[PDB]
């Protein structure tokens, strides 16, 4: 039933698309490569990604299919590619699940400082873990209505903080442009920040690439692909700019009260710290509440999502076979207890800290993001190769691209260097030991050693390019 | 909510102030120290963000004194050089909250001070 309107739809993807970078997130990048690298490299960020969701989008139109971008990493490059993806997807998800649980753990804190997070956090995996194993009928009314309780405080906190910069309520001064040009410039740090910053840039614009798949179901994609092209790509690109916009300019990159490895005193969300500092009282703990809620639902909504992937992966015979048992009501139950027990990795926050912990799911899952648009991206490029040798007419495809071949080119490039260049000061020095190999880049030593054992017990090789599917078919 | 310690009885050599503040604190923006004579008005001497970006002098007094932070007690420090008899006075650490580095001698909260006079 499409009886949902086109705003609908838009304001659905709008909150879907919204995660815990800007709320969370922003404070630190701000703090790290001040307000105009942060604009930067959240821009470029925001151009790769809608390059890769074209050319996605243009995948799905082309030929679609019931097993997403796997199916096409599977045919178009080799099985063991395919396999590869959709177990760093089902890590990238729970390494997004834990981060999702310390985030809550974290921004819990500011009320009641005198105690320790550790029993919040359980008491709140608990809670979720009974959720998710009595029942999952209310998940479609409560995302949308929290999609849009997000939606309706984002666009609150844009027009307070444009009411607020200009100046027109009593007893605030005007900052001007004053906290921009403060003792360093703008511009702080350099190559190193720029890069560091690139992976929480390119993690908050991370879960939005999917929406092409959804139109990927419209039976005439000829003009449904350009309105919802133009309508997502606008409203995220602005309301993401604003918002950090916003941050930056009312809130100096010397304060204490962001996230940092060194951290003086605690540490609280942006759009908390712009109504505490603005003297009206009683007002932030209602949006710290609203805050916490929100987490709670996305911590919800993605370990349901990561039980059901898995559940379906372990259907196939990819998973072993002890995983698609279900019980009477035909809720999997040995799925769960997986994903329960790699989610209970957010309890090292009593031995290792906070702030490193948040980071380091962090880099994580933008990390499992990058390989998985970097294998998109290949995909893309190879299907496209193989269909111009194949002499096909270009007017037959529903859809296409603007430049070819510099959409997955640049894309792939960027990439590659913001994953390369995240810790190459390790290599530069005498010192080499493995500590921080290990832990900074983890992804792709599994992803490698998982490839290469794949290609070693089935013997496979790559495809050729006169003997691949061409023809689409219809479902 | 805000404390001032290291004053005493200085010939006239160098000395440093220690400011420190009580729980909560994540709703201001930066501190200030402003003197006051017996029985004079209160004169605005220096300012600066907790951060600490920039620093704000007053006229009469540039380039002698110099406000700073320190992380081993995480405490507003002001280091005074070339005390002079006419510096007899009692110093406040106040503190504004807002986004912009408020001046003036109009300030919200109010510590105990220090007296610090000069003998010769
Ligand atoms: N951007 C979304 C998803 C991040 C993880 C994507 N695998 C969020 O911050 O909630």
């Amino acid at each position: 039933r499409r009886v949902l309107k086109p705003r609908h739809l838009n304001m659905i993807a709008i909150g879907g698309s919204i995660g815990t970078g800007l709320f969370v997130a922003s404070g630190a990048t701000v703090a790290t490569a001040g307000p105009g690298g942060a604009l930067l490299s959240y821009a470029l960020i925001g151009l790769m990604v809608y390059f890769l969701m074209t050319s996605l989008g243009e995948m799905a139109a082309y030929m679609p299919v019931s097993g997403s971008f796997c199916t096409y990493g599977s045919r178009f490059v080799e099985d063991g590619f395919g396999f590869a993806l959709g177990w760093n997807y089902w890590y990238n998800w729970a390494v997004t699940i834990a981060a999702e649980l310390v985030a809550a753990q974290l921004v819990m804190s500011f009320w009641f400082p005198e105690v320790p997070g550790i029993y919040w956090s359980a008491i709140f995996l608990g809670i979720m873990f009974g959720l998710n194993v009595i029942s999952a009928r209310g998940f479609g009314e409560s995302e949308f209505w929290f999609a849009l309780i997000k939606v309706v405080t984002v666009v609150i906190f844009i027009g307070v903080g444009l009411a607020t910069i200009f100046g027109i309520m009593h007893g605030v001064e005007s900052p001007g442009f004053s906290n921009f040009t403060m003792g360093d410039a703008p511009f702080v740090g350099g190559f190193q920040a720029m890069v560091g910053v690139a992976m929480i840039a390119g993690f908050s614009f991370q879960g939005t690439e999917l929406i092409g798949i959804a139109a990927g179901e419209s039976e005439n994609p000829r003009k449904n692909i350009p309105i919802a092209i133009r309508q997502v790509f606008w409203r995220i690109l602005m309301f993401y700019i604003l918002a950090i916009f916003v941050i930056g300019m009312l809130i100096p990159y010397t304060d204490p009260n962001l996230l940092k490895n060194d951290a003086s005193d605690i540490s609280v969300s942006p759009f908390t710290l712009l109504f505490e500092r603005a003297g009206f009282a009683a007002a932030a703990g209602v949006m710290n509440a609203v805050i916490l809620s929100a987490i709670l639902s996305a911590g919800n909504s993605g370990m349901y999502a990561s039980t059901r992937m898995l559940y379906n992966l372990a259907l196939e015979g990819k998973a072993p076979r002890l995983f698609s048992r279900v019980s009477r009501s035909g809720v999997p139950r040995n799925a769960l207890y997986a994903t329960t027990l790699v989610g209970a990795l957010c309890f090292l926050t009593s031995a290792f800290g906070d702030s490193t912990v948040y980071t380091w799911l962090l880099n994580t899952s933008g990390m499992c993001g990058f390989i998985a648009w970097l294998g998109i991206a290949i995909s893309h490029y190879r299907f496209r190769k193989g269909y111009l040798a194949q002499g096909g007419r270009l007017e037959d495809l529903p859809y296409r691209a603007k430049l070819f071949p510099f959409g997955p080119l640049f894309a792939f490039a960027l990439c590659m260097v913001i994953t390369l260049g995240q810790n190459y000061q390790a290599l530069v020095g005498e010192r080499i030991d493995w500590i921080g190999l290990l832990a900074t880049y983890i992804s792709l030593p599994l992803f490698l050693a998982i490839w290469l054992g794949y290609r070693w017990k089935k013997r496979a090789r790559f495809v050729r390019y006169h003997e691949m599917d061409v023809s689409p078919t219809n479902t | 909510q805000l404390q001032e310690s290291g004053g005493g009885l200085v010939q006239g050599g160098s000395l440093r102030l220690s400011c420190a503040a009580s729980g909560r604190t994540f709703s201001i923006y930066g501190m200030a120290w402003v003197r006051q004579a017996s029985g004079k008005e209160r004169e605005f001497v220096a300012a600066m963000p907790r951060g600490g970006g920039t620093t704000n002098y007053a006229d009469s007094v540039k380039g002698r004194f110099s406000i700073s932070r320190d992380n081993a007690k995480n405490t507003v420090d002001l280091q005074m050089n070339s005390l002079k008899p006419e510096d007899t006075a009692v110093y406040y650490c106040v503190a504004d909250r807002g986004f912009t580095l408020r001046l003036g001698i109009q300030h919200d909260y109010w510590g105990q001070g220090t007296q610090v006079t000069v003998s010769s």
